[PDB]
RNA sequence: CUUUGCUCCACACAAUAUAGAUGGAUACGAAUAAGGCGUCCUUGUGGCGUCGCUGAACCAUAGCAGGCUAGCAACGGUGCACUUGGCGGAAAGGCCUUGGGUGCUUGCUGGCGAAUUGCAAUGUCAUUUUGCGUGGGGAUAAAUCAUUUGUAUACGACUUAG
RNA sequence: GUGUGGCCUAUCGAUCCUUUAGUCCCUCGGAAUUUGAGGCUAGAGGUGCCAGAAAAGUUACCACAGGGAUAACUGGCUUGU
RNA sequence: GAUGCCCUGACGAGUAGGCAGGCGUGGAGGUCAGUGACGAAGCCUAGACCGUAAGGUCGGGUCGAACGGCCUCUAGUGCAG
RNA sequence: UUAGUGGGCCAUUUUUGGUAAGCAGAACUGGCGAUGCGGGAUGAACCGAACGUAGAGUUAAGGUGCCGGAAUACACGCUCAU
RNA sequence: UUGGCGAGAGACCGAUAGCGAACAAGUACAGUGAUGGAAAGAUGAAAAGAACUUUGAAAAGAGAGUGAAAAAGUACGUGAAAUUGUUGAAAGGGAAGGGCAUUUGAUCAGGCCAGCAUCAGUUUUGGUGGCAGGAUAAAUCCAUAGGAAUGUAGCUUGCCUCGGUAAGUAUUAUAGCCUGUGGGAAUACUGCCAGCUGGGACUGAGGACUGCGACGUAAGUCAAGGAUGCUGGCAUAAUGGUUAUAUGCCGCCCGUCUUGAAACACGGACCAAGGAGUCUAACGUCUAUGCGAGUGUUUGGGUGUAAAACCCAUACGCGUAAUGAAAGUGAACGUAGGUUGGGGCCUCGCAAGAGGUGCACAAUCGACCGAUCCUGAUGUCUUCGGAUGGAUUUGAGUAAG
């Protein structure tokens, strides 16, 4: 016998591979597993872990978010890398030049980047240009902006959204939501 | 692949501890202490034997 | 009294299968704050001596698993078969004894043999039970059913008779 | 300075409905005015089974689902009596 | 065969329950130009082999017309009550 | 994010009711329930110890006349019970 | 459009299924009646459905024959299990069955079984050597001072089986002892050795090299990152498997509810076959996939090799805006803010670090939009308008989707 301080046979609880059966994503993972092992660059370890993430943990990155990032001081000529999809945003007018590396470009995003003189590249083309992540800038989309997150942690006084199909005057605005009808929240 | 005990395997003893060759040669496990002629005080003995 | 059936003995030849051979189960009785053995005599609940302190004994024990031979010394030891007389009924089935015969003798001294089972392999040696075939002896019935009885009885059983 | 009831520790009440106070404000959806009705904010009318059904018995004529979660024997622990 | 190969260290009880990887059945798409009247399927078999196991495979007997492996799809898919 | 559960029961110590209970009710911990294994002849809960499949060694608790593996061990006393 | 008539189909069921009904089935049968309502498919290609002989009163048997086969005979494809007969094998003192192990018998598939030496790993049991400590063991022993009694010699009395002694006395004498003090050792006990050797048992994982060492002047060698060498017998039921039995020890009956089941709690005589988390509408989390500020071809139209596949306009749904009961109003002071953290990147450093930039995300202070409560400008259908500025108030909000 052994007085176990921890739980035995506990899996790490991190993905160690994409759950996806996309062949081409599996090739990207074969590449970045190689570079992460054989270089010392922190970048490659990060990009490798990002290729494992589920769709909800790879939120899209608009081109306005890329544009905002290149306004950072000393950042205008960095390769922006998005381990995921770059979407268009018609809320910006002037987009800078720049090279963006990503898994996917929407048709509109690829148009807007190219029209400004830029270049959209795959993550394997990034590997050859920047094997040690040289001169890159990793961007992540916003995670906590999903509709589902509005509803997490629902409870008295917590200020979260109820799970509700129909909204209006008659749907969950009475006893419990105002002092005049029993009490508020 | 196989833990050898220094305390049995003489080769492994020497690997871990180069002084073991010296220690054995000079027989430091059986060192004679130098004779001294110290005697306890009366008081020490008188209390030792006291009823 | 004819499948020559039964039995005993001797001898083969098969099988059988072992509650577990592997030098020897080697005989007083009684006491234990007492005895054993020897010895002596007034024979005793005797005198004297001696022993124990475990069988760690005693006996046996050498030889091709024990061969083939030649002598010496004793006339002893021992095996086998056969005889003589006796004792043993607790479950005697054994103990002892006479006599001659025939082997063996490591009591002592010789000669010849042994190999190759290859550097070990239980390396086979005992003891049951039964069959079967040879030769030699020996013996020459019952019970049951059916019938019958009523001292017996549910049926078996029992008790009778032929 | 003290004072948003009682020196402190108990002394009390949702939704729906009604009703009052307040704003004299929003609505009556073809367009107006005036009544009426409806809303918004704060109270009261009460649920004492007090997180709040609107509620009398009998069955030996009895029924069903179950219960050894539970009585009416024995047995067991206990031994007051 | 990188879902591979390999090195190192630690650990292993389990009802209710959770999750994972597998085994088996009817039927569907694909494939093996798969097996088969020179014997398919089924059944019997103190004969053999593989797998921790679900199970799989082979021989012998019986028999007479169909049936399997693999990649997938799908369910009226596994019994001791 | 979702399952099961929402009858518990026992031991040591603290503890209430009760003459008491293998009774009723609390406290802290450990257990049984859900758990085999060695020991306590036997036994849910006690003692030891928690379990992949094997080999060797050593031990726990409990034992060593015989049943039964292991001293009819050693040592000082006590005890004879119709 | 679960009826009628006529068609075509199916990832549907395959005779306990599928309609109750594959068949002379709404039949046979039950009930006064309304009603209730089964079971039951398969010889063979072909009846070629067994002439004839023989036993028997006959049914039938035995032959003969037909047939590819009667191991297809109408009691008819295959022909399981429960349960049964016969034969063979085996065991059996108040159940049987099971586990671990081996003996014995039977049976069966594809190098097998051992011995010694030298090593390594783990361990068990002996022999023996050197040291350390302590009151530098204590003792014994030797020397010396003092002492007494369970008083040795001597002596004195009394007994005198005539040395047996009884009592005095005497402190080493013809025995000895005790205590103290000196002296020199030894031994025990405890501990240490990178001291040396003998015996026994279990293991031999790994599979080119690579390491750390040791020994040697080197060359090399080695017991140093896991067993080799030498030898024998057998080559098959010999080892081993299986199986039955025997023997030692152990082993209550499963399923279930329960704090607690072997229970004197419930279900279960046996066997086959059937037999229980499904489909749908709308949803939550999570995951995959497509496209992405959008997205969704399938109501319908076009087309077709025809329920498929292919193509498509307008809408509509959800999303891209909230808030308020409502009338309504409706999201940048700023580099879409500040502060603290923050992966990664950039610069400088052999590196440690130092500095810069900091996405996601977390905490916090602000700002923006709507509600509520205040404030109430210029104006003016003089009661409308509602600027500006506020507030321990509030929202399922904004703040590069
Ligand atoms: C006794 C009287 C009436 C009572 C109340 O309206 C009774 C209602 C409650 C409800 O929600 N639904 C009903 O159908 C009955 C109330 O409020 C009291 C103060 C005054
Ligand atoms: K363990
Ligand atoms: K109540
Ligand atoms: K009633
Ligand atoms: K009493
Ligand atoms: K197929
Ligand atoms: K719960
Ligand atoms: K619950
Ligand atoms: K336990
Ligand atoms: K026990
Ligand atoms: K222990
Ligand atoms: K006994
Ligand atoms: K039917
Ligand atoms: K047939
Ligand atoms: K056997
Ligand atoms: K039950
Ligand atoms: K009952
Ligand atoms: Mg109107
Ligand atoms: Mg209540
Ligand atoms: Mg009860
Ligand atoms: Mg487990
Ligand atoms: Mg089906
Ligand atoms: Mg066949
Ligand atoms: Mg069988
Ligand atoms: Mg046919
Ligand atoms: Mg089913
Ligand atoms: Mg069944
Ligand atoms: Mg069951
Ligand atoms: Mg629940
Ligand atoms: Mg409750
Ligand atoms: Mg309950
Ligand atoms: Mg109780
Ligand atoms: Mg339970
Ligand atoms: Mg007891
Ligand atoms: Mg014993
Ligand atoms: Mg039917
Ligand atoms: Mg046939
Ligand atoms: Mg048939
Ligand atoms: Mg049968
Ligand atoms: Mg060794
Ligand atoms: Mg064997
Ligand atoms: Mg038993
Ligand atoms: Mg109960
Ligand atoms: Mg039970
Ligand atoms: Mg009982
Ligand atoms: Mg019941
Ligand atoms: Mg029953
Ligand atoms: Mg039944
Ligand atoms: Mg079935």
């Amino acid at each position: 016998g052994i007085d176990h301080t921890s739980k035995q046979h506990k899996r790490s609880g991190h993905r160690t591979a994409p759950k996806s059966d996309n062949v081409y994503l599996k090739l990207l993972v074969k590449l970045y597993t190689f570079l992460a092992r054989r270089t010392d660059a922190p970048f490659n370890k990060v990009v490798l872990k990002a290729l494992f993430l589920s769709k909800i943990n790879r939120p899209p990155v608009s081109v306005s978010r890329i544009a905002r990032a290149l306004k950072q001081e000393g950042a205008a000529n960095k390769t922006v890398v998005v381990v995921g999809t770059v979407t268009d945003d018609a809320r910006i007018f002037e987009f800078p030049k720049t090279t963006v590396a990503a898994l996917r470009f929407t048709a509109g995003a690829r148009a807007k980047i190219v029209k400004a003189g830029g270049e959209c590249i795959t993550l394997d083309q990034l590997a050859v240009r920047a094997p040690k992540g040289q001169n890159t800038l990793i961007l992540r989309g916003p995670r906590n902006s999903r509709e589902a997150v509005r509803h997490f942690g629902m409870g008295p006084h917590k200020g979260k959204a109820p799970r509700i199909l129909s909204t209006g005057r008659k749907f969950e605005r009475a006893r419990g939501r105002r002092r005049s009808k029993g009490f508020k929240v | 692949v196989l833990k050898k005990n220094p305390l049995k395997n003489k080769q492994v003893l020497l690997r871990l501890n180069p002084y073991a060759k010296v220690f054995a040669a000079e027989k430091l496990g059986s060192k004679k202490a130098e004779k001294t002629g110290t005697k306890p005080a009366a008081v020490f003995t008188e209390t030792l034997k006291h009823d």
